[PDB]
């Protein structure tokens, strides 16, 4: 039914999208309304394929009380493999009380992992960290008294590949009447050359402004001993 | 459409890295230290008065004053939330762009992180820089208390410490009634958070280009696919679906390229801001206006 | 030692803990090999790289397969089963098809290219500031006081292994901002003030090593009536 106002010259409603969205009955001059059926998306959750054949269902943006469906497999619900999150409805893992780090995402504040309890694929909520708290007064303080000495490492990418296309070979093969009509489209491929001969230049620029920064090879005494440190 | 190849998987693919970095630049920002510090419950600091930016437990959201007047200056659109498809069919004769972006496979994801666990995480970094100094970011926190810890600050701007230990008073009046114009100066101004709003406008204006490009005709004779269907032959209707669908496709490509250029740049900025906090907050940074103007003492 | 006196700490400190330094070293040096052998996916972001180009040239490839409208994806088809006025209707469905993946292709490796610079300077400036010299900036080299930094190259990258120094064993104690004797104050010229409970020492700041109060390590440099908290012993000569 339709709360609309229609005037009694008008027949039709669109929206924005101009589409049609309100309807007069030819027969009993009446209003009506038109909307799209129910619908959603559908994410799944799974371990390796290594590890177990068990997966979770995740329907996104859809109230758990509203689950001929397009797919025609059905995961049915029992008494406790429904769950409902602000990213949507879960189906077939456990709501477990505990916390732990996160292991694959699925929404706000909210992962899920698999767990031995028989295995099984549970939900949380993630774990910050763990909790302390430092005692304050104003006429106390700590210093260390021992050290230790770390080493950690980082890695960062520096260059790519360099690739060249040949847009005859790529297009046209070696057709003569598809270049002969190709050749009448402009400059475009120019462009493409241009854009990858850039990139090329780009990747040795790069490797050379990270690790060419000194001009002397220096050498390593033959002698390796420096105060007991191994080298 | 299926014979055109295999652009929409590019598509989701690139949609897809962006909504993961997005959530990779929330947690290299938020999420520096792991372990979660709590106040004294004695707020003495011989003093220093910091009740405006420590968390307020009155409120249900612990939310500190000055952060209560951040997300109320803040007009957000859409939050990620279950805009359920029982809200839209309410029929409630106010069409809002929400329902019709829905309507046409356009939706909106949830962040990874709320922002109660982002509350907590710049808690637990403010009680560790109050109650411990530049100590717990390299290692355990060392308790000290906070008028030898300014007075250290000074040595490291190059002043003795009997200038602050002779000045403690009016030193703490004027940090006091510094903060207290902080929030006058963020109420009064209307266009301090610019920046913020913007990020906001320009992805509704995206997702409202997007949907209103959808009545276009591209050279055909309607833009609705039943008429197309219900009125010419089979065989000749495939002639004018073909415009649609590639009209419709380079506004798809067009969206996306925008969408991963606008990507980098927030990328950039989240860098710096980490940088930044790494740098202003853990430690006392000697680099000429990079945290602030004048000689940095804390943040 | 001129390193540990740059992160602030005497060289006497290193001096007499050579032995332990050195085997501490070696130890986490040791333990390196393993750490980087038994993780699966350390080198994730290295792969990457390799895994985004093959795939995009894959796709490209696969892409030649489509019709795109016309009756058939092999131009020897078209040109032997059509009408030669007939034939360009079909051709240039391909080669429009055809010209749309190159660009989307040449699109996508721009971008990459520009986010592949990005990194590329950031390692340029960690090896200038990190490994030629040392660095003041927290966490730039690595987590705690940087030390030192050692390059090693990789497949598409560099790798940095940075040392640090870590305080540990820490211990209580109670502290005061100035000594008060004669009627006058004293401050520390470096280092802080500490009791055992019976007896005051002057220290340093990140390792234990008191120290006799004496006016050869403080200054005095004003009175005993403004300072709060002030603390009255016995200053020797
Ligand atoms: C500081 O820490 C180091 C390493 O933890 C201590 O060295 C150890 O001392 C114990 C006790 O003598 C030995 O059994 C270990 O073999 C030592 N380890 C190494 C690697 O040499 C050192 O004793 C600590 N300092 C103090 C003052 O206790
Ligand atoms: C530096 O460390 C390396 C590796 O820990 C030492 O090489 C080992 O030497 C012992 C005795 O010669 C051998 O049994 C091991 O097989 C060697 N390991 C490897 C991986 O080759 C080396 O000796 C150390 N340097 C010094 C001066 O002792
Ligand atoms: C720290 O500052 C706040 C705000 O300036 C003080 O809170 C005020 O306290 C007075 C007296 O209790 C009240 O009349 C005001 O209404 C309070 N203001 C607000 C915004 O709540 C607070 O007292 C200060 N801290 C201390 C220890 O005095
Ligand atoms: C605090 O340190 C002082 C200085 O070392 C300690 O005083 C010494 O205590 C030892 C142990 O009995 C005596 O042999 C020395 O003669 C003392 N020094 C002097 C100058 O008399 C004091 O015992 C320490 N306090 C605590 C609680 O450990
Ligand atoms: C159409 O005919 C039906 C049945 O004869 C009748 O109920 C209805 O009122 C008619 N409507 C109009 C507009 O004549
Ligand atoms: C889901 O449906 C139930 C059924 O009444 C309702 O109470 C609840 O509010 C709905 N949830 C949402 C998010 O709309
Ligand atoms: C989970 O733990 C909280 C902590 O108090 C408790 O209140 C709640 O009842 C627990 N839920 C279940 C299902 O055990
Ligand atoms: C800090 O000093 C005040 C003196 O005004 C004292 O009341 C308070 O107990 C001190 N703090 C602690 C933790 O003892
Ligand atoms: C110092 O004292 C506090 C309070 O008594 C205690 O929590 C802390 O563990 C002590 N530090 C050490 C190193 O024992
Ligand atoms: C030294 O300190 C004590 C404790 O506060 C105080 O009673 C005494 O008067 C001080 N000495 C002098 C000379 O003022």
């Amino acid at each position: 039914e339709s709360n609309k106002k229609f005037l009694p010259f008008q027949q039709f409603g669109r929206d924005i999208a101009d589409t049609t969205d309100a309807v007069r009955d030819p027969q009993t001059l009446e209003i009506l309304d038109i909307t799209p059926c129910s619908f959603g998306g559908v994410s799944v959750i799974t371990p390796g394929t290594n590890t177990s054949n068990q997966v979770a269902v995740l329907y996104q943006g859809v109230n758990c009380t509203e689950v001929q469906l397009t797919p025609t497999w059905r995961v049915y619900s029992t008494g406790s493999n429904v769950f409902q999150t602000r990213a949507g409805c879960l189906i077939g893992a456990e709501y477990v009380n505990n916390s732990y780090e996160c292991d694959i995402p699925i929404g706000a504040g909210i992962c899920a992992s698999y767990q031995t309890q028989s295995q099984s694929i549970i939900a949380y909520t993630m774990s910050l960290g763990a909790e302390n708290s430092v005692a304050y007064s104003n006429n106390s303080i700590a210093i260390p008294t021992n050290f230790t000495i770390s080493v950690t490492t980082e890695i960062l990418p520096v260059s790519m590949t360099k690739t060249s296309v040949d847009c005859t070979m790529y297009i046209c093969g070696d057709s003569t009447e598809c270049s002969n009509l190709l050749l009448q489209y402009g400059s475009f491929c120019t462009q493409l050359k241009r854009a990858l001969t850039g990139i090329a230049v780009e990747q040795d620029k790069n490797t050379q402004e990270v690790f060419a920064q000194v001009k002397q090879i220096y050498k390593t005494p033959p002698i390796k001993y420096f105060g007991g440190f191994n080298f | 459409l299926l014979q055109y190849g295999s652009f929409c998987t590019q598509l989701k693919r690139a949609l897809t890295g962006i909504a993961v970095e997005q959530d990779k630049n929330t947690q290299e920002v938020f999420a520096q230290v792991k372990q979660i510090y709590k106040t004294p419950p004695i707020k003495y600091f011989g003093g220093f008065n910091f009740s405006q930016i420590l968390p307020d437990p009155s409120k249900p959201s612990k939310r500190s004053p000055i952060e209560d007047l951040l997300f109320n200056k803040v007009t957000l659109a859409d939050a990620g939330f279950i805009k359920q498809y029982g809200d839209c069919l309410g029929d409630i004769a106010a069409r809002d762009l929400i329902c019709a972006q829905k309507f046409n496979g356009l939706t909106v994801l949830p962040p990874l992180l709320t922002d109660e666990m982002i509350a907590q995480y710049t808690s637990a970094l403010l009680a560790g820089t109050i109650t411990s100094g530049w100590t717990f970011g390299a290692g355990p926190a060392l308790q000290i208390p906070f008028p030898m810890q300014m007075a250290y600050r000074f040595n490291g701007i190059g002043v003795t410490q009997n200038v602050l230990y002779e000045n403690q008073k009016l030193i703490a009046n004027q940090f006091n009634s510094a903060i207290g114009k902080i929030q006058d100066s963020l109420s009064s101004t209307p266009s301090a958070l610019g920046k913020l709003q913007d990020v906001v406008n320009h992805n509704a204006q995206a997702l409202n280009t997007l949907v209103k490009q959808l009545s276009s005709k591209f050279g055909a004779i309607s833009s609705v696919l039943n008429d197309i269907l219900s009125r010419l032959d089979p065989p000749e209707a495939e002639v004018q679906i073909d415009r649609l669908i590639t009209g419709r496709l380079q506004s798809l490509q067009t969206y996306v390229t925008q969408q991963l250029i606008r990507a980098a740049e927030i990328r950039a900025s989240a860098n710096l801001a980490a940088t930044k906090m790494s740098e202003c907050v853990l430690g006392q940074s000697k680099r000429v206006d990079f945290c602030g103007k004048g000689y940095h003492l804390m943040s | 030692a001129y390193r540990f006196n740059g992160i602030g700490v005497t060289q006497n400190v290193l001096y007499e803990n050579q032995k332990l330094i050195a085997n501490q070293f070696n130890s986490a040096i040791g333990k390196i090999q393993d750490s980087l052998s038994s993780t699966p996916s350390a080198l994730g972001k290295l792969q990457d790289v390799v895994n985004h180009n093959a795939q995009a040239l894959n796709t490209l490839v696969k892409q030649l397969s489509s019709k795109f409208g016309a009756i058939s994806s092999v131009l020897n088809d078209i040109l032997s089963r059509l009408d030669p006025p007939e034939a360009e209707v079909q051709i240039d469905r391909l080669i429009t098809g055809r010209l749309q993946s190159l660009q989307t292709y040449v699109t996508q490796q721009l971008i990459r290219a520009a986010e592949i610079r990005a990194s590329a300077n950031l390692a340029a400036t960690k090896m200038s500031e990190c490994v030629l010299g040392q660095s003041k900036r927290v966490d730039f080299c690595g987590k705690g006081y940087h030390l030192m930094s050692f390059p090693q190259s990789a497949p598409h990258g560099v790798v940095f292994l940075h040392v640090t120094y870590v305080p540990a064993q820490e211990k209580n104690f109670t502290t005061a901002p100035a000594i008060c004797h004669d009627g006058k104050a004293h401050f520390p010229r470096e280092g802080v003030f500490v009791s055992n409970g019976t007896h005051w020492f002057v220290t340093q700041r990140n390792f234990y090593e008191p120290q006799i109060i004496t006016t050869d390590n403080t200054f005095v440099s004003g009175n005993c009536d403004v300072v709060i908290g002030i603390v009255n012993n016995t200053v020797y000569d």
